[PDB]
RNA sequence: GUGGGAGAGGGUGGUGGAAUUCCCGGAGUAGCGGUGAAAUGCGCAGAUACCGGGAGGAACGCCGAUGGCGAAGGCAGCCACCUGGUCCACCCGUGACGCUGAGGCGCGAAAGCGUGGGGAGCAAACCGGAUUAGAUACCCGGGUAGUCCACGCCCUAAACG
RNA sequence: CCGAGGGUAGGGCCCGUGACUGGGGCGAAGUCGUAACAAGGUAGCUGUACCGGAAGGUGCGGCUGGA
RNA sequence: AGCCAUGGGGGAAUCUGGGCGGACCACCGCCUAAGGCUAAGUACUCCGGGUGACCGAUAGCGCACCAGUACCGUGAGGGAAA
RNA sequence: GGAGGCCCGAACCGGUGGGGGAUGCAAACCCCUCGGAUGAGCUGGGGCUAGGAGUGAAAAGCUAACCGAGCCCGGAGAUAGC
RNA sequence: AGAGGGUGAGAAUCCCUCUCGCCGUAAGCCCAAGGGUUCCUACGCAAUGGUCGUCAGCGUAGGGUUAGGCGGGACCUAAGGUGAAGCCGAAAGGCGUAGCCGAAGGGCAGCCGGUUAAUAUUCCGGCCCUUCCCGCAGGUGCGAUGGGGGGACGCUCUAGGCUAGGGGGACCGGAGCCAUGGACGAGCCCGGCCAGAAGCGCAGGGUGGGAGGUAGGCAAAUCCGCCUCCCAACAAGCUCUGCGUGGUGGGGAAGCCCGCAACCCCCCGAAGCCAGGGAGCCAAGAAAAGCCUCUAAGCACAACCUGCGGGAACCCGUACCGCAAACCGACACAGGUGGGCGGGUGCAAGAGCACUCAGGCGCGCGGGAGAACCCUCGCCAAGGAACUCUGCAAGUUGGCCCCGUAACUUCGGGAGAAGGGGUGCUCCCUGGGGUGAUGAGCCCCGGGGAGCCGCAGUGAACAGGCUCUGGCGACUGUUUACCAAAAACACAGCUCUCUGCGAACUCGUAAGAGGAGGUAUAGGGAGCGACGCUUGCCCGGUGCCGGAAGGUCAAGGGGAGGGGUGCAAGCCCCGAACCGAAGCCCCGGUGAACGGCGGCCGUAACUAUAACGGUCCUAAGGUAGCGAAAUUCCUUGUCGGGUAAGUUCCGACCUGCACGAAAAGCGUAACGACCGGAGCGCUGUCUCGGCGAGGGACCCGGUGAAAUUGAACUGGCCGUGAAGAUGCGGCCUACCCGUGGCAGGACGAAAAGACCCCGUGGAGCUUUACUGCAGCCUGGUGUUGGCUCUUGGUCGCGCGCGGCUGGGGGCCUAACCCUCGGAUGGGGGGACAGCGCUUGGCGGGCAGUUUGACU
RNA sequence: CACCUCGAUGUCGGCUCGUCGCAUCCUGGGGCUGAAGAAGGUCCCAAGGGUUGGGCUGUUCGCCCAUUAAAGCGGCACGCGA
């Protein structure tokens, strides 16, 4: 049945996007964190 | 009039629909002067702030003329009476001699191919707009400005009217359809006559859709929810409020007056 | 047929004054109201009474009759329009074309009903006050439908000469 | 083939009858009140409506078979 | 319940000023608000080094190893093992 | 003539009863059977609304497979007379 | 599924062939999304593959994706997002005009074929376009981001032509085939097309043309719009699509030794095309650019326009999967996933159903048995609901055509009522329809006769059991994703209520917004919940509404009087009258506001009863209508009906434990996968079981889990023991080990019991618990201003002039606030509102908590 | 009463399968009888076997229907839901 993952690249970038992160000072801090944690990906990877 | 239907289906057996008698052989609406895209949207910025709105046939917004003095002493011919989907009234689309066309909301009595005109020099006849000053006491009038130059704002619902009840020099006294007695300024343009399509009140929706078509989503009885939801609600096995009838938000809803007192409107209203 | 007449006959629209009620102001004070007597009620939160103004609805006083009109129910300010009946005259026309009338159709007071509007006065219901053995009544103070309007029903009557 | 009739199904009318129920009639001397007939002690009757232990009351219009 | 501060209201003077010394007043005394700057001595440790009655691969940092990885989560985020 | 929250019935949406499944094919399935099926229909895509908040034809339903207050991280080694 | 042949160390599992089965609105084909190399090919088989594995979606490697025209982007706008200007917020940041971004929407140029192992509307081929730049003849007032038109729109129904597609053909073309009894045939088998500019035709869409006036589209227009008249007018024309044809270019089967080059006729025919077509209807149905036209500034040595030439024409995607082994579901997971195509025959139709093309599959373990048992399935004597909570289940019924159908009803319905009959095939005669053309084939509806066969003709698949009767609900709807689909919610409709518009209300600190580009016929809130008939009485309490008195009442005002300190004036404190809001008290109204709607006596010229009376209490004592009820305890009340028998059901009675009127009362046609009751039909439900089928179970080969598990060498009975013993005692019994079975025990497993209690645990919820807060109310005061009218208390002093202040009445405008074709302004409100501080109040809307112990 | 079991001993009734007790409902033996007979009563001995089909209700029970030799009563975690 309709499960919880309904992959949509637009939605994905639109939502967890890097630009998306940088608009909200929340998001900014997210990035801040993952950087300081040395995450390899600051943002959900999606490409097209 | 109003069309009843035979009951070839339940709901159809009760559902009266409007008498489209005096809808100028027209249908589609004069673009230009009207219409704009009409932004449907049941909430605001974010959140629902008026429940049970939503869906309901799409509408072009016929942009009507609610101040008539742009066109003082410029007669116009009543080009047509057309259905306007965003009102109980019916719009009259007039062709101005001037070239310009606008729709006024259409008073009872109005007819395709008739001169109407705005201004203090205006004959006192169906459809002509005039600042109240110049309207004979005790005449029925609609589309009334409230303050001057601010737009018609009163009686404009359908068979809505207002009576000029007399004057206070720089003012004038309207019986608003409310039955309210209010001082309104002389300068305020009302337009002669009553709103017409007065038959609107008498239509029976019928089926529970239709209501839906009107963008009116199903309303749910506070009592029928739970205490989280509503003052009524819970305590269940059916239930009687538990007093006293209230809104979702708490304020009493049987008879609790709500207009604020110190509202400058006053010495302007009476009953 | 020509010419005239009387008429609350019918329908629509408009309009006038009186009066009741309420509302605002002025003034003014110890009761008003009501009855057989009262009490309820109303009134120093200023009523009744008086003056002015305003809103609204219904009925149209005098004329008014023991009168008029309609087939009946029934119809009463005034105005306008629309319209029915009806009587007189002149003896012109048609030339019996008449009468009644099961059925049908129409109309049909009041109350009642549906949907809207309206609502001042009156007022079933109902509420009190008296009275009374009681008083689900008569009398008193309130007062809802209703009474009015539009349309649709109902179709009854001491619809009585 | 038609056919007595038998069968199945479904209707129509009629009679009987049924817990219980509605009123109606009659019943020498029952209870409650008194409505009506005399201004019947609130004129009466009335169609209607509403109401009430009951007669009945009241509203509305109506008749006089009342003043 | 002063002192310092100050959202509101009222509202001075310029040293015969004016704040303070724990309500207040009086003496006595202290100090000069409503402008601003000012190193040093202080804090921390991403980073370099030094040292350890610190660990020694289930310890020690989550990671000694190609770890914030694999993997998990839509995401924030979680997070190994070797 | 061709109206309808009209009828029967596929798609499509559903989820009534029963059986099966029950370390399943499946953390909601399968079969048979049933509801709706021009509508308050179903649906793709693009959007908006969120935690005492949303959304809710109302079940305290749903809000990323457990919602009478989501999840993550933090306060945090909460507190636990157990 | 079978076999044969390959391959290979090794093949049930790879390759090939033949045979078999399955799908065929797919289980085939295309597209989107997602996935991201999974594509192709060569080598491979450790692992992945539920077995195998030579194979693979796996490993290593190499190769493959080619665009002006397809899709996106150098176009447009939608919601929304963003955001100059502007507004607001402690900071973060929230808003917000324009604009900008934003698409599956609008706009725009490519069709057919051929080529690769893998790409192709891209490469090639043929034909045919598009836009930008330059250039020349000849032609026009040229010129926007502005103006206008256009774009540009719903739903249902639908015409006319086409096309796609499909069906025949005796015709054209063909390799061929004559089996097995017959057939050398107007035999059988295959195929008889695609694309194509301009011109044509045919169909259809769009479109009056003038002329003059113009106060409008923000004085730019000859454009548009609005007036006016010689013509013209159910048209022609003019453009624009579609479809034919079309120079020409392609394709081109069944078939064998292993490769010969038709192409037409008839019919059916779309939901697709023409397309902005038509009609009807209400719920009234995007925007913007492209496009056209208009004029501006500028400019006319331009510039457009029209051609014709020549140049120029980027970025990105393009394999492959794509209903699934490549996407979402940890899996090669029976689930989930949008769009398009989806052939043929037959069944009334169809996308249903069976079979079948094209195409694709046989589902990545097999082989055997042929037990129990389970699953799914078939049949059954006699019976026919006796099963059972219950006809649960299953059966029966079943399509179409004809006949025929009741109560009741809202009149549509109830109806598919019910309940029958028909149903194939052959031959004969005959009526109309479409296409042709009026003959003809060709499909298409029929009717009428005879006649054949069978157990049976919707011969298979798809396919209602029916009726009566209550309860709840009007009805279609909605719902507890994952135990409830309901009588719950919703619902049209009814009532109450708030709200006059900067509405009330909601969200927000605010700005801003929703409300609503609405305006009382409207919007909010509440309850009721079609419709019918109705909805009584009681305002003592609570709520709400009204009430310029009174009572109480905070800050503040006021200062009698009292005090602290000073030699002092002074400086400080308290501090009475007294004026001082809302709120409460108080008065009154209010029931579709919260709510409430009694008790005890007595009474009939028989008794049984109580219409009547009496009395207590009440705020008033339950009206109508229901009534052992979705309510009735007693209770299976009692009668009646139904049954052989009826705690149910149905109809009645009412002493209604404990109905009752919009938390509506009582009814109601229709509706209902709702819950009762009954009947017929029919049945494996049952008496009562039997047989049979297949998937398992069993056996062999392959692969190989699981929770659980103190260790075990784990018997019965009496006892005993923490009170239910393999484990103690006594006795009995018992060779050791399995396999298939069954479930009594191991207080078996599972989840540190949900019940219960406990904890000075937690949460959700309520309120007239506490205490706050938001919110609203409110006095004072700041913002806050002007001119008059009018009455006060205070000390002088002489009830009259002077202090000092205030209150109320108006008025104004200029703050503030709202608005108005753009504003140094006008109009409206107006010192009020708003907002700041401060006063009190209301305040489950919200929050934090409390809500004892013994027992 | 609160003794095992609240880190679970599933709770009524039904069906299925029984098995035990006997305080026996039948059937078999008996005594007394207010036992003439045949019927009963009552008590004693004795489960070996047997102990029906329905209606109603979830019921157990019970009331009913129709029978019968009788329509027994209990226990078994009110036996029996791995
Ligand atoms: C096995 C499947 C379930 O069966 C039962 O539910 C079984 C009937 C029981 O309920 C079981 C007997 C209970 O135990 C009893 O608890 C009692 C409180 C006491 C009893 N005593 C023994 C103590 C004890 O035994 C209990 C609690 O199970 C609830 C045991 C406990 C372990 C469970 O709850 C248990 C985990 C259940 N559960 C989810 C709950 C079910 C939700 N669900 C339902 N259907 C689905 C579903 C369906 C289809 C598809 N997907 C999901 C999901 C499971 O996934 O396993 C279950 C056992
Ligand atoms: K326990
Ligand atoms: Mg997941
Ligand atoms: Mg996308
Ligand atoms: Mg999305
Ligand atoms: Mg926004
Ligand atoms: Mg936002
Ligand atoms: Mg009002
Ligand atoms: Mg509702
Ligand atoms: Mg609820
Ligand atoms: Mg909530
Ligand atoms: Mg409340
Ligand atoms: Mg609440
Ligand atoms: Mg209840
Ligand atoms: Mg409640
Ligand atoms: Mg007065
Ligand atoms: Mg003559
Ligand atoms: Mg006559
Ligand atoms: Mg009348
Ligand atoms: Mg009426
Ligand atoms: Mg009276
Ligand atoms: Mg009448
Ligand atoms: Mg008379
Ligand atoms: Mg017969
Ligand atoms: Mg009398
Ligand atoms: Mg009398
Ligand atoms: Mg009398
Ligand atoms: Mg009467
Ligand atoms: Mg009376
Ligand atoms: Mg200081
Ligand atoms: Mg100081
Ligand atoms: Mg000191
Ligand atoms: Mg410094
Ligand atoms: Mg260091
Ligand atoms: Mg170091
Ligand atoms: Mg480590
Ligand atoms: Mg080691
Ligand atoms: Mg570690
Ligand atoms: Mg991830
Ligand atoms: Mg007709
Ligand atoms: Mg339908
Ligand atoms: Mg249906
Ligand atoms: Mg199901
Ligand atoms: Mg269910
Ligand atoms: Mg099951
Ligand atoms: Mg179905
Ligand atoms: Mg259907
Ligand atoms: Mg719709
Ligand atoms: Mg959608
Ligand atoms: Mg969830
Ligand atoms: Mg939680
Ligand atoms: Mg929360
Ligand atoms: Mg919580
Ligand atoms: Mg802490
Ligand atoms: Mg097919
Ligand atoms: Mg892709
Ligand atoms: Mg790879
Ligand atoms: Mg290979
Ligand atoms: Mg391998
Ligand atoms: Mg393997
Ligand atoms: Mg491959
Ligand atoms: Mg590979
Ligand atoms: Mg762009
Ligand atoms: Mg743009
Ligand atoms: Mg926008
Ligand atoms: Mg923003
Ligand atoms: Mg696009
Ligand atoms: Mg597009
Ligand atoms: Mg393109
Ligand atoms: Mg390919
Ligand atoms: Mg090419
Ligand atoms: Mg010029
Ligand atoms: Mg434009
Ligand atoms: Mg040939
Ligand atoms: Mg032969
Ligand atoms: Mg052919
Ligand atoms: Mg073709
Ligand atoms: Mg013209
Ligand atoms: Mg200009
Ligand atoms: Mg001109
Ligand atoms: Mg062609
Ligand atoms: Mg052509
Ligand atoms: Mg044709
Ligand atoms: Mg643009
Ligand atoms: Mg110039
Ligand atoms: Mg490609
Ligand atoms: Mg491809
Ligand atoms: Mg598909
Ligand atoms: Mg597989
Ligand atoms: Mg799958
Ligand atoms: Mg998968
Ligand atoms: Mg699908
Ligand atoms: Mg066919
Ligand atoms: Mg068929
Ligand atoms: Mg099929
Ligand atoms: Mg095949
Ligand atoms: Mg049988
Ligand atoms: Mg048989
Ligand atoms: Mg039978
Ligand atoms: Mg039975
Ligand atoms: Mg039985
Ligand atoms: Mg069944
Ligand atoms: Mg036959
Ligand atoms: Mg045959
Ligand atoms: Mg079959
Ligand atoms: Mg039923
Ligand atoms: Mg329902
Ligand atoms: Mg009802
Ligand atoms: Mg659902
Ligand atoms: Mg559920
Ligand atoms: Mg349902
Ligand atoms: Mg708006
Ligand atoms: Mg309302
Ligand atoms: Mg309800
Ligand atoms: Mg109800
Ligand atoms: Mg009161
Ligand atoms: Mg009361
Ligand atoms: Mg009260
Ligand atoms: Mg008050
Ligand atoms: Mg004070
Ligand atoms: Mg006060
Ligand atoms: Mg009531
Ligand atoms: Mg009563
Ligand atoms: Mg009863
Ligand atoms: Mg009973
Ligand atoms: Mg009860
Ligand atoms: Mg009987
Ligand atoms: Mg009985
Ligand atoms: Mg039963
Ligand atoms: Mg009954
Ligand atoms: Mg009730
Ligand atoms: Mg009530
Ligand atoms: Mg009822
Ligand atoms: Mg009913
Ligand atoms: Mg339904
Ligand atoms: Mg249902
Ligand atoms: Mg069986
Ligand atoms: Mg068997
Ligand atoms: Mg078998
Ligand atoms: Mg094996
Ligand atoms: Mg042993
Ligand atoms: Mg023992
Ligand atoms: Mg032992
Ligand atoms: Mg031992
Ligand atoms: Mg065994
Ligand atoms: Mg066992
Ligand atoms: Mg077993
Ligand atoms: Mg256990
Ligand atoms: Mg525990
Ligand atoms: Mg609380
Ligand atoms: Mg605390
Ligand atoms: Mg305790
Ligand atoms: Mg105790
Ligand atoms: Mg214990
Ligand atoms: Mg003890
Ligand atoms: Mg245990
Ligand atoms: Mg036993
Ligand atoms: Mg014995
Ligand atoms: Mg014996
Ligand atoms: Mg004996
Ligand atoms: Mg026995
Ligand atoms: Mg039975
Ligand atoms: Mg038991
Ligand atoms: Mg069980
Ligand atoms: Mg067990």
């Amino acid at each position: 049945m309709k499960r919880t993952w309904q992959p949509n690249r637009r939605k994905r970038a639109k939502t967890h996007g890097f630009r998306a992160r940088m608009r909200t000072p929340g998001g900014r801090k997210v990035l801040k964190r993952r950087r300081q944690k040395g995450r390899w990906r600051l943002t959900p990877a999606v490409r097209k | 009039a109003v069309k009843k239907f035979k009951p070839y289906t339940p709901s159809r057996r009760f559902m009266t629909v409007a008498d489209f008698s005096e809808i100028t052989k027209t249908e589609p609406e004069k673009s230009l002067v009207k219409p704009l895209k009409k932004t449907g949207g049941r909430n605001n910025q974010g959140r629902i702030t008026v429940r049970f709105r939503g869906g309901g046939h799409k509408r072009l917004y016929r942009i009507i003329d609610f101040k008539r003095w742009d066109k003082v002493g410029i007669p116009a011919k009543v080009a047509a009476i057309e259905y306007d989907p965003n009102r109980s009234a019916r719009i009259a689309l007039l062709h101005y001699v001037d070239g310009e066309k606008r729709y006024i909301i259409a008073p009872d009595g109005l007819q395709v191919g008739q001169q109407v005109v705005a201004g203090p020099d205006a004959p006192i006849q169906v459809g002509n707009a005039l600042p109240l000053r110049f309207i004979p006491v005790g005449t029925v009038v609609h589309a009334v400005e409230l303050e001057p130059k601010k737009g018609a704002k009163l009686a404009r619902a359908a068979g809505t009217s207002a009576q000029i009840q007399g004057r206070e020099g720089d003012y004038v006294i309207l019986r608003l359809p409310s039955g309210e007695l209010r001082k309104v300024h002389g300068e305020c343009y009302a337009t002669v006559g009553a709103v017409g399509n007065a038959d609107h009140k008498n239509i029976v929706l019928g089926k529970a859709g239709r209501s839906r078509w009107l963008g009116r989503r199903p309303h749910v009885r506070g009592a029928a929810m739970n205490p989280v939801d509503h003052p009524h609600g819970g305590g269940e096995g059916r239930a009687p409020r538990g007093r006293p009838p209230a809104s979702p938000w708490g304020w009493q809803t049987k008879g609790l007056k709500t207009r604020k007192r110190r509202k400058p409107s006053s010495r302007f209203i009476i009953a």
